[PDB]
């Protein structure tokens, strides 16, 4: 699915000790097209779900990516 | 701290122009009448400091003609503007596609004085140990005379050995324009620069105001597409706009030619904003 699936990122996240209300700030960043400044827990944790983010990159009709700014934007509060 | 080029609390915000990463812009006609650019940043102080100070230490040396110069500052009271001459034409993207804009688009000379004038740009910050990291045509304001100065310094990094540092930071940039290198492997150096130069060069000679555009197929990185164009696949004429047969069949060749090798795989590779400064001139020469 897509809210499934933006969830198990979520849960990494937040197990792997990242600030997920900065997460939020740099998806924003990245669909918006602005430069963008991720942190090691989390840019590694995107390539995995996002694999052509070098290049193409977290585009804002993307399903998923679009799903994940929500599943963020929940769990902050 | 070491500057007192300080301006201090104008008026009450009149709505205007732009909006930013963390601030946004207004536009604030003076005392003494000068027309000047505001970039407010108490949105979202998320670590807005760091890159305001950057932004004052890295600009206060404002000596040239194809960087945006900042006239003042202003830590009062919390708040933490910045102070530019505006800028009559807005940003290059605006002007190759964005929305509207009349009188059709740009030549192609006076896209080749803004290439090479964005050059100079970076060659002389390059000059100066500055990696800019954040290198678009947003970035790339225009005034009265059609004149490229560059912009938003806030992510940029200065070196130690004055040229040949090859350091490492935290990543940061445009996520179509970053060094691929650059964000695989994490050491930065003044290439990861001329590799969004060579991005921002297409996007000038396309139009695709795009470079990532997300609709197309897998010729979705403007980058990645140019390149299998005219590094092989067919020295494609055929990625430009409504540009004509204006250029030249010669000025075309190296333009490209330069722009590919800006985007090459390794910095290794690229070729020093000294090169594409006199490569650009020589094709706007190739073409008259």
């Amino acid at each position: 699915g897509a809210v499934a699936h933006a969830n198990s990122i979520v849960q990494q996240l937040v197990s792997e000790g990242a600030d997920i209300s900065h997460t939020r700030n740099m998806l924003r960043n990245a669909m918006n097209g602005d430069a963008v400044a991720f942190s090691r827990v989390e840019q590694n944790i995107f390539r995995q779900h996002f694999p052509n983010m070098p290049m193409h990159g977290i585009s804002r009709d993307s399903e998923l990516a679009i799903e994940l700014r929500g599943a963020l934007r929940r769990a902050v509060h | 701290l070491v500057d007192l080029e300080e301006a201090t609390n104008n008026f009450d915000h009149k709505f205007l122009i732009g909006h930013g990463v963390f601030g946004k812009v207004y536009k604030g006609v003076l005392r003494d009448g000068a027309k000047v650019a505001l970039k407010r940043r108490t949105p979202e102080s998320s670590q807005g400091i760091e890159e305001f100070e950057t932004e004052i230490e890295t600009l206060s040396f404002c000596r040239h003609p194809h960087l945006v110069s900042l006239i003042g500052f202003c830590d009062e009271r919390n708040e933490m503007i910045l102070i530019y001459k505006y800028m009559e034409n807005g940003n290059l993207k605006r002007h190759l596609y964005g929305s509207d804009l009349p009188t059709m688009s740009m030549s192609w000379e006076q896209r080749l004085e803004i290439c090479i004038g964005a050059a100079r740009g970076l060659h002389y910050l390059h000059t100066r140990a500055i990696i800019h990291r954040d290198v678009k045509s947003i970035n790339i304001l225009l005034d009265e005379n059609f004149v490229p100065k560059i912009t938003d310094f806030g992510i940029s990094k200065k070196g130690t050995e004055l040229g040949q540092t090859h350091l490492s930071t935290v990543v940061k940039g445009t996520l179509g324009y970053i060094d691929p290198e650059y964000f695989i492997k994490g050491r930065l150096t003044e290439k990861s620069d001329v590799y969004s130069f060579g991005v921002v060069l297409f996007e000038v000679l396309c139009a695709r105001s795009a470079i990532v555009q997300s609709l197309p197929r897998e010729m979705v990185n403007l980058a990645e597409w140019a390149v299998e164009s005219h590094n092989n696949g067919q020295l494609e004429q055929i990625v430009d706009p409504n540009l004509a047969d204006k250029i030249r069949p010669e000025s075309l060749r190296k333009f490209g030619d330069t722009a590919v090798k800006c985007l090459a795989l390794s910095s290794e590779d690229r070729p020093s904003m000294g090169d594409v400064l006199w490569k650009l001139e020589y094709a706007l020469r190739l073409q008259e």
